[PDB]
């Protein structure tokens, strides 16, 4: 191939995930323009890609798109002149043939286990039946089909991760992100972000399947007395949280205002601690090397979603010992005593 | 052109009637000068000064005079930062 | 103001829906007659 | 003729077993479709007194590089005094009924000669035909009056 | 004298512009020109801290303009050409201070408003070119002493077409159903407070409906219907203005209860009584608009530029003690729509009741009644911006008073 | 005498094609070039005007014909009607300050500005042509350049609304095909072309019906009726400002002419069946489309469809079979060509300086240019129908024709009058909403770091010269209804008998 | 037409279809003017079948020889209204003046197709986008010839399809008429999908097969570009000067 | 605008309908709306004629002659009638007035905002069109960033 689409779906976290498929997808064939036909807040993942080429916002799981912004899709993916799709929207007919509308040479998908994904095989040239039906609770990998037939052996190896999750920033985004941090009172090396507060807001960078997954305030207010000052800032996802966030554990903590995932990854390249609980800020730990710690609802669920915490050495995952996101507070924080310095 | 109105209810009316139309020629002759006003401002506010489409503002970013510089600044401008994105990647950042 | 959201959603939906539906009939009777 | 919209034809209204015609021909400044009004006969004695009035107040239009919007104001007043006449002389008291029927066609005649007075461009002809128009205009408003 | 020119002649049109010079248009024009230099000579300095200077005196010129051109017309077209016009001249003062958006909110509403009017305005003149076939104010008045002994015309289409003729002058006159853009009207600068009403704009429908009383008169119900429509905005305007914190909206809802009066008068059938109280009323609060107004830029030193604090009426309390003239004109004014025989305006009220009692035992008494109310609140707003301390820089109050007393 | 319309017609092309290398690699040569070539053009269209087009006599003025082929009896038939010298001059006018408008493009400005004057050549050729078929060329030959101006200059989605306009015109001007090829062939004895000669046929219904759903379906597209009125939003929305001023201006309002040219004076008595139904589908038309302006969060598909909006006033006053509703009809399509043309100018000005499409977004805006929110306050007063402004006279001369109807009766007329007169309080609703968004309030965030650049002159000029003759016909109505009443007398003549 | 070259690509197709449409004439005027009806309705079948599914493949095909060989497809079944239609109520005159006009816009056409193969070596139709940028005469030359091939501006296509669809509605071919309409307008997508690329282009939508264009390592001044420009006059102005070609083609009225 | 890095979602669209304008809590009066600005005695003099030269000299391209006889095209005209009737010598005179207004248009200065935005790069004074004819410098196809230096 030389030109290839992406359809994916969902938002930030499993746009995310999904940056080490862009890089089989590159180290496959060798030149190729990848592009991306996510939804809103999947573009804003795109700065951290180095790979692709235009990676427009459609909201694939609309369902009843604007007939103009639909045809009008639909033609500028026929007009861009594809060789391979690459959905992983979840969707059968109604959407197999959006795939097929492409003049595309592999129409590639993700299938329901139920009844809306039947006659796609017709339109499709890969199947590539799913779980849950809400394919972000299948949690970190999610693409291990479409991962082993991406580089099937056919001349050579598969090599399926290359070292998953390398995201990158650049300058801009570094020097932005640099002066936010440093309107608070953090230095250039030494503090530690967060990114978990209970809120209501779409910038949390969660998943589709879990629901349960952003700590509360009190129970942060216990873990930040718990905890020595090593300069925690907090990742705030709306302007609403700040006199919030104040009014609970203190003036003088530091509050650093990111909706960005690409500002949040500048966050964490300057960081040298995390305690994210299960957002994108996890996985940008466990990109470029940060020391994380990886706060959950649930072992299980922290297997789904970390299943490499023995690898990097540095992600001593800390999940909650029931369910419903209460954990012990305690050794989390001689944890992160342990491994930040 | 004076007429005494007889009307019961209120008073007389001493309507004026000063029925007139612009000459057929001079409808043609304030298209005429019309004309030429719009042919003068044309060339002479053609020849100004043109203070927005000329800075670093509006030429400076994209501004080929369309509409959509915008949304090809704002859709190649981050493949731009991508590209060299990939190109620091290549000498390993 | 609902009776404008509801008359923008009966043009762009379904009397746009239909003009645009045209193209995208013959998009799809081309490609499926394509691959038959 | 499914009430709204009577369709087909689109007829004039007609004549009422009058003179007042050409008769080598009904009339050369009938317009086709003005709306004059069933007011009632003191309404149409009325109106003839306000649009003799306006003819008769024509003055300031007459004049050269002008006749066309002459003829056109002379038609469209004069319509509207032709269906006046016709109500008046069709609500007539058939002794008033045939002098001023009479005196309709002596004025519907000069309407017409300074209709293609006006018509041909010549200034001269239209102030010579309008000179006694305009006595016949005073003569008809102060009958009504 | 109907001074009528031609201004399109291509088919049945024959369109006019001319100027109407009856008694009305004296009063209207006199009413008009007076109010106007005066709000101008207070406005050459109501405006002078203002940035937004000369664009207001353009409104105020245009709007002169179209008002004028309003009041001295020959036919429905130009009535309802400049109606229009006055309409946008509303649109324009009322959003004259176009940052802030409630003023935005408040002009939209009030062109809408004067359009829903205008909608009547509309199908009601062309109503009337079917019933008569005029486009004039001379023939109407001749045809409608025999139009309705007709057979071809409707009593029901007659009606309608006056009611909706009626609609008009509701909106700009503020009546009951298209009210709610008077006191929005607040936002915008007090000038237009004296301008829009309490003057010209809000006479633009009394001017309608007393020009047209000759064809009102004559359509059975719609003299009714015009009683009916003043007496429920005058419980409306009454109980408006009991309790209204803001000063402008407050002397709005008086403005908007009077109006209801000459409403109430125009369905009278009193030719007379109903113009005679336009002018007291235009002259009344226009000079309670501008000592309003004297109150609020005197009490702008005080509380810096709110409008919840520099036209709140609670907190302005007295102010007998620091401007006197201002207190003067004020208790002149509001004497002037109290009825107060010798030294204010009660003649034109004793007519209204006095034409009301011997017409129909309804609406008397509730009128009397609403009179009784108004003298209420207008007592009230004068006791509550000029007689007692002045709840600001009292001492019980204001903490920074007390900290500024002692030193 | 002279070939006038000929010179007329083909000086834009023929003077654009002197663009074939010319090596001035700016936009600064070929744009004073064609704005010389655009003035003399319009030179041109005033001295044939002033000179040699007698306002008074209710014929074929101007009249040319050349052979082009002979089976098709196919002529170059030129000549100018009433009807037709105020979108002749709509047409100069305002492709004239579109290319002005035009000045700061700098793309790819050699091509188009000659795609400008290919549209400024056979805009005039559609208005001129005294022939079915050359209207028809015209017709097309007005498709291909404004598509290849709406593709590559100007719109987000702009190719998508290219390729919907370039297909639904090519989709519709087949059944304008259709309608041609029946008058021609299936007309009468004699197979005929020019319209001087056809317009005097018998047509009996069966066939006058056919044609006219024929040419009805074709021109309700570009007038656009409801049914059929889906690329107008996309069209002039997902365009900018220069080209879409013509494409509001004149472009509109052709078809609205053919509904006067072709579709009431060839075939008068399908047109007397049909418009009974064109009346009801026009009071539709406004309160739809005014009401489909404030669900546009956009701002410049909310002008574009107040453009469907007042194109209903035309299509009432074309299925008013009077001489105030035609008239009336006229007046509109002048009147909104200026309106049109001006508002989607202010709207691309404001997208250039703003550079904010929606209008939840994009608050107050009026402190930053308020040369350009003045004038796009004074157009917006234009639009409501308000006097002083040439859509107040235009309106109310359509309502006049609605109500001295002799083709309806009371019960109808009550309902059209009421329909239509709901549409003149819908439309301030979406103008003043369009207004109190961007332009009303305050944004605490813009104080002095951006400090925008307000209307310079050139696009001062462009909104002022607008205006004038907005404001000129506003006070004085006869500069429009003077130059085509007497053919609209000719054209009712046959309908009154 | 994939595999084998351009050149005989254009030759065959041009000379095979020319030649079959003579004989779609002359076999089937002569000895067959008894069962006309069903002769009538198998070429009706066949050709409406032929407009519509060629011009509808067309759109879809990322390919330029094979969407041309479609385009082929649906301009010879506009041929065959004409081969349907008698020497009376409009005679094969529009058809022979048809297939004048098919062979000067077709090679034109193939010309450039041949020059974007001379130059590149490819013929994938992605490849085009930014050939304005490059070569502004070879872009002309090609956007010119598809305009003629669809038929919106005064060229030789345009007024061929008048020709054709006049003599089939003075026919009463109203069906065949109309559909060839239709698949004019569906013809009319397809090649302005041509045109948006070889007149647009955004410095990465350029492809590099595209971005080293090379004219300048050339031959010498070419015939190609001699009979390609002598191709794109004869689609244009022959629609301008129809009348001398129809009075040359009126006048064939022994095919019997 | 520029937005180098991708843009905050607004995660309140604060309304279909309403305005991006802050509400009466936050409004300043007098100070937003200017509605108590303009305190005088800052103001300075140039009374309309010292400040309609200042703009019409602020907004200008044209020289000596070409803007004379653009001062002095109008009034021909409108001494064109009043003063005389002469009838197509007008039109031919305002003919020759945009011919040479476009000849004189063919400036020395060639500006380089008159150039396309795939000419900003830097050092865009050391080309020269404004003196070379014919210039032959082949930068405008704008595939691939051309070293101009030189
Ligand atoms: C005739 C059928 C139209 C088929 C061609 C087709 O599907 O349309 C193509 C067009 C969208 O396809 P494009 O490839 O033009 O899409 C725009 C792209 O160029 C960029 O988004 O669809 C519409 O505009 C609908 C046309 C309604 C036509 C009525
Ligand atoms: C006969 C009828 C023909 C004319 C009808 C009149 C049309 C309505 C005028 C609407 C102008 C409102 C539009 C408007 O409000 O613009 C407001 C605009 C802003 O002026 P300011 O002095 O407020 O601008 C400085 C600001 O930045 C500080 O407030 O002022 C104008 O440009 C003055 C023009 C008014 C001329 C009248």
């Amino acid at each position: 191939v030389r030109r290839c689409c992406c359809v994916i779906s969902g938002g930030v976290y499993e746009n995310l995930l999904f940056f080490p498929t862009i890089q089989l997808i590159k180290d496959r064939y060798p030149g190729v323009q990848v592009d991306i036909l996510t939804t809103e807040r999947g573009k804003q993942t795109y700065e951290l890609n180095k790979n692709v080429r235009w990676a427009n916002v459609y909201d694939p799981d609309d369902h009843w798109p604007e007939p103009a912004e639909y045809t009008d899709m639909i033609g500028l993916l026929k007009g861009r002149y594809y060789d391979m799709v690459l959905s992983t929207k979840l969707a059968g007919l109604g959407h197999a043939a959006f795939l097929f509308m492409t003049t595309a040479r592999d129409r590639v998908s993700y299938i329901y286990p139920n009844v809306n994904s039947a006659g796609a095989g017709l339109m499709l040239s890969e199947t590539f039946t799913a779980e849950n039906t809400n394919l972000s609770e299948l949690g970190y990998s999610m693409y291990t089909q479409m991962e082993d037939w991406l580089g099937r052996p056919f001349r050579s190896v598969p090599r399926t991760p290359l070292l998953p999750l390398r995201v990158s920033i650049s300058r801009k985004v570094k020097e932005v992100v640099a002066a936010k941090y440093r309107n608070a009172g953090a230095v250039t090396g030494k503090f530690i972000v967060i990114h978990g507060i209970e809120s209501d807001s779409k910038a949390s960078m969660q998943s589709k399947g879990d629901a349960d997954s952003l700590l509360s305030l009190e129970k942060w207010a216990k873990i930040i007395k718990g905890v020595r000052g090593f300069k925690p800032v907090f990742v705030i996802p709306h302007e609403k949280e700040r006199e919030n966030v104040e009014d609970f554990v203190g003036d003088d903590t530091s509050i650093v205002f990111i909706t960005t995932p690409g500002q949040l990854a500048a966050l964490i390249n300057d960081s040298a601690g995390v305690i994210a609980t299960n957002t994108a800020a996890i996985q940008l730990a466990n990109a470029r090397d940060k020391p994380c710690i990886g706060l959950f609802s649930s072992e299980e669920k922290g297997k789904l979603f970390v299943p490499y915490a023995e690898e990097k050495s540095n992600c001593v995952i800390i999940a909650s010992k029931t369910g419903k996101l209460a954990d012990i507070d305690i050794g989390t924080v001689k944890n992160a005593m342990q491994v930040f310095e | 052109a004076v007429m005494v109105q007889q009307i019961e209810g209120m008073r007389d009316i001493i309507t004026e009637k000063h029925v007139w139309h612009l000459s057929d020629k001079a409808i043609k002759n304030v298209y005429m000068f019309y004309i030429m006003f719009t042919c003068w401002g044309c060339l002479y506010f053609g020849s100004a000064k043109d203070p927005f489409y000329d800075s670093e503002e509006y030429r400076g970013d994209g501004g080929d005079g369309t509409g959509y510089w915008v949304y090809e600044t704002v859709c190649i401008s981050p493949f731009l930062i991508l590209l060299g994105k990939k190109e620091k990647n290549l000498e390993m950042h | 103001r609902r009776l404008a959201k509801q008359t923008t959603f009966f043009d762009k939906r379904i009397i746009d829906g239909i003009t645009n539906g045209v193209g995208i009939t013959s998009f799809f009777v081309g490609e499926v007659t394509k691959y038959i | 003729d499914n009430g709204f919209w009577i369709d087909g034809p689109l007829p004039i209204p007609p004549i009422y077993n009058n003179i007042v015609n050409e008769k080598t021909g009904t009339r050369t400044f009938i317009k086709k479709g003005v709306y004059v009004a069933d007011i009632g006969t003191k309404g149409r004695m009325y109106r003839v007194k306000k649009n003799a009035f306006d003819l008769l107040a024509m003055e300031d239009l007459i004049g050269p590089d002008t006749l066309n919007y002459v003829k056109k104001y002379l038609r469209l007043k004069s319509t509207f005094l032709f269906y006046d006449f016709d109500n008046l002389i069709s609500a007539a008291a058939s002794e008033d009924k045939q002098p001023l029927t009479d005196l309709a066609n002596r004025l519907f005649d000069n309407f017409e000669k300074l209709e293609d007075a006006a018509k041909t461009k010549n200034l001269a002809e239209t102030e010579s035909c309008y000179k006694d128009t305009k006595f016949l205009l005073q003569e008809v408003m102060t009958r009504m009056a | 004298h109907q001074n009528v020119w031609s201004w399109t002649i291509n088919n049945e049109f024959s369109f006019e512009f001319g100027y109407f010079i009856d008694p009305l248009t004296s009063i209207m024009s006199i009413l008009i020109t007076t109010v106007g230099i005066l709000v101008l000579i207070y406005s050459d300095n109501y405006m002078s801290h203002d940035q937004g200077y000369l664009r207001f005196f353009a409104y105020m010129g245009f709007f002169n303009t179209s008002m004028l051109g309003l009041v001295t017309s020959s036919n429905l077209i130009q009535v309802y050409f400049f109606w229009e016009l006055v309409g946008m001249c509303s649109y324009l003062l009322i959003g004259f201070w176009f940052t802030r958006p409630i003023a935005a909110n408040a002009c939209q509403k009030a062109f809408v408003t004067n359009r829903v009017g205008d909608f009547g305005l509309l199908l009601g003149i062309l109503g009337l070119y079917w019933i008569t076939g005029s486009f004039e104010f001379q023939d109407l008045f001749e045809i409608f002493n025999n139009l309705i002994l007709n057979n071809r015309v409707n009593l029901l289409f007659l009606t309608l077409c006056a009611f909706l003729l009626f609609v008009g002058p509701i909106a700009k006159s503020a009546q009951f159903p298209l009210h709610v853009w008077l006191p929005d009207a607040m936002e915008g600068p007090t000038p237009i407070s004296a301008l829009i009403h309490a003057a010209t704009m809000v006479a633009a429908g009394i001017f309608l409906v007393a020009r047209l009383l000759p064809l009102f008169i004559v359509i059975p119900s719609i003299m009714y219907i015009i009683s009916l429509i003043g007496i429920i905005t005058v419980l409306l305007g009454a109980t408006l203005a009991l309790a209204q914190k803001d000063i402008k909206r407050g002397l709005a809802y008086s403005t908007m209860s009077q109006l209801g009066y000459m409403m109430l008068a125009l369905g009278m059938g009193s030719y007379r009584s109903a113009l005679f109280h336009l002018i007291t009323h235009a002259y009344s609060k226009a000079l309670l608009f501008l000592g309003s107004g004297s109150i609020i830029h005197s009490m702008e030193a005080i509380v810096g530029y709110s409008p919840d604090k520099s036209q709140n009426m609670i907190l302005m309390g007295g102010l007998t003690k620091h401007v006197p003239i201002t207190k003067t004109a004020f208790l002149i004014g509001t004497l002037s729509l109290c009825g107060i025989p010798p030294l204010a305006c009660f003649w034109s009220k004793d007519e209204i009741l006095n034409d009301s009692l011997l017409f129909s035992p309804i609406f008397a008494i509730i009128a009397c009644s609403t009179a009784g109310l108004t003298a209420f609140y207008m007592f009230r707003i004068y006791l509550l911006t000029f007689e007692g301390h002045l709840n600001t820089y009292f001492l019980n109050y204001s903490g920074k008073k007390s900290g500024s007393f002692y030193s | 005498d002279f070939p006038w319309l000929t010179i007329i017609v083909v000086f834009p092309i023929s003077a654009g094609s002197l663009m074939l290398f010319l090596p001035h690699r700016g936009n600064k040569v070929n744009k004073w070039y064609t704005i010389c070539i655009c003035i003399l053009e319009l030179l041109l269209t005033t001295y044939a005007f002033c000179y040699n087009f007698k306002m008074d006599d209710p014929l074929i003025q101007l009249s040319e014909d050349y052979k082009w082929i002979d089976f098709f009896d196919f002529y170059w038939r030129m000549g100018i009607d009433g009807l037709s010298i105020g979108t002749i001059l709509l047409t100069g006018f305002i492709t004239t300050l579109a290319t002005l408008a035009a000045f700061p493009v700098t793309r790819d400005s050699r091509f188009f500005h000659f795609l400008m004057l290919a549209m400024y050549s056979g805009q005039i050729g559609s208005f001129s042509s005294r022939d079915l078929l050359l209207f028809f060329i015209m017709w097309e030959l007005e498709l291909i350049p404004v598509y290849l101006l709406l593709s590559m200059w100007g719109g987000k989605k702009r190719l998508y609304s290219a390729t919907k306009f370039i297909l639904y015109t090519a989709g519709s001007s087949i059944f304008l095909l259709i309608g041609v090829l029946g008058i021609s062939l299936y007309g009468s004895n004699e197979p005929t072309l020019n319209l001087e000669l056809l317009a005097n046929k018998s047509y009996p219904v069966t066939l006058e019906i056919l044609f006219y759903i024929g040419f009805l379906i074709a021109f309700a597209v570009k007038s656009p009726i409801i049914p059929l009125h889906t690329w107008l939003p996309d069209t002039h929305g997902e365009a900018h400002y220069s080209t879409c001023m013509l494409l509001a201006g004149i472009l509109l309002k052709m078809g609205a002419y053919g509904l006067v040219r072709i579709n009431m004076e060839l075939l008068p008595h399908a047109h007397s069946m049909f418009s009974p139904w064109l009346l009801v589908v026009g009071t539709i038309q406004i309160i739809y489309a005014a009401s489909t302006s404030p669900g546009q969060r956009n701002l410049k598909k909310r002008i574009a469809y107040s453009s469907v909006s007042h194109m209903g006033f035309i299509i009432i006053g074309i299925s008013s079979i009077t001489d105030p509703g035609l008239n009336g009809a006229i007046l509109q399509i002048i009147s909104h060509g200026f309106i049109g043309a001006a508002l989607f100018f202010l709207a691309g000005t404001s997208y250039d300086r703003i550079r904010l499409v929606y209008l939840d977004e994009m608050g107050g805006m009026a402190i930053s240019i308020p040369k350009i929110f003045t004038m796009f306050t004074i157009l917006s007063m234009a639009s409501l129908a308000l006097p002083g402004m040439s859509g107040f006279i235009a309106e109310f001369i359509v309502f006049f024709g609605i109500i001295t109807s002799q083709k309806y009766f009371l019960i109808s007329k009550i309902f059209i009058i009421f329909v239509m007169a709901i549409g003149m309080i819908l439309t301030p609703i979406y103008l003043l909403s369009m207004l109190r968004q961007m332009f009303y309030g305050y944004k605490l965030i813009n104080i002095k770091n951006f400090s925008f650049f307000d209307s310079g002159p050139r696009e001062l000029f462009l909104s002022i010269s607008i205006l004038l003759p907005i404001i000129g016909i506003g006070i004085y109505p006869d500069f429009v209804l003077s130059l085509a009443s007497d053919k609209v007398e000719s054209i009712l003549s046959n309908y009154f008998y | 037409y994939e595999d084998s070259p351009t050149p005989v690509v254009a030759f065959l197709s041009v000379t095979s279809k020319v030649a079959a449409s003579a004989s779609a004439t002359r076999i089937f005027d002569i000895p067959f003017y008894f069962s006309s009806n069903e002769w009538h309705l198998l070429l009706e079948i066949l050709a409406i079948l032929s407009m519509i599914f060629g011009n509808l493949i067309a759109i879809t095909q990322t390919s330029m020889k094979r969407m041309l060989a479609y385009s082929s497809i649906g301009q010879i079944g506009y041929v065959i209204i004409g081969i349907i239609v008698g020497d009376s109520n409009g005679g094969y005159a529009s058809m022979i003046t048809y297939m004048l006009f098919y062979i000067a816009m077709n090679l034109g056409t193939f010309a450039c197709i041949i020059l974007f193969g001379l130059r590149t070596g490819t013929d994938n139709i992605r490849d085009y986008a930014g050939l304005y940028t490059k070569d502004p005469f070879l872009a002309l030359s090609l956007a010119l010839c598809l305009l003629s091939l669809g038929g919106l501006p005064p060229l030789a296509g345009f007024f061929g399809k008048l020709h054709l669809f006049w003599c089939g509605w003075q026919a009463g071919l109203y069906f065949l008429v109309s559909i060839g309409l239709l698949t004019s307008v569906l013809s009319i997508y397809y090649y302005l999908k041509i045109i948006k690329l070889l007149m647009t282009g955004r410095n990465q939508e350029i492809t590099p097969h595209m971005r080293n264009y090379r004219i300048s390592p050339l031959r010498s001044n070419n015939s190609i570009e001699l009979s390609m420009i002598v191709c794109v006059i004869a689609s244009t102005i022959p629609g301008i000067s129809m009348n001398p070609i129809i009075a040359i083609a009126q006048d064939t009225l022994f095919s019997f | 605008g520029l937005s180098q890095i991708e843009p905050d979602i607004n995660e309140d669209p604060i309304g279909q309908f309403e305005t991006n304008s802050i509400e009466m809590e936050d409004f300043k009066y007098g100070y937003y709306d200017g509605a108590h600005t303009y305190y005088e005695g800052e103001v300075q003099k140039g009374t309309f004629w010292g400040a309609i030269a200042d703009d019409i000299a602020a907004v200008d391209q044209t020289n000596g002659f070409q803007g004379l006889i653009s001062c002095m095209f109008l009034p021909a005209i409108a001494l064109g009638m009043y003063f005389d009737a002469p009838g197509e010598y007008l039109f031919i005179g305002a003919a020759l007035f945009t011919v040479v207004f476009c000849i004189i248009e063919m400036d020395k200065p060639d500006q380089p905002h008159n150039f396309e935005p795939q000419i900003y790069k830097l050092e865009r004074g050391a080309r020269d069109k404004l003196i070379n004819d014919y210039n032959t410098m082949s930068i405008w196809d704008f595939n691939d960033k051309y070293g101009d230096v030189w």
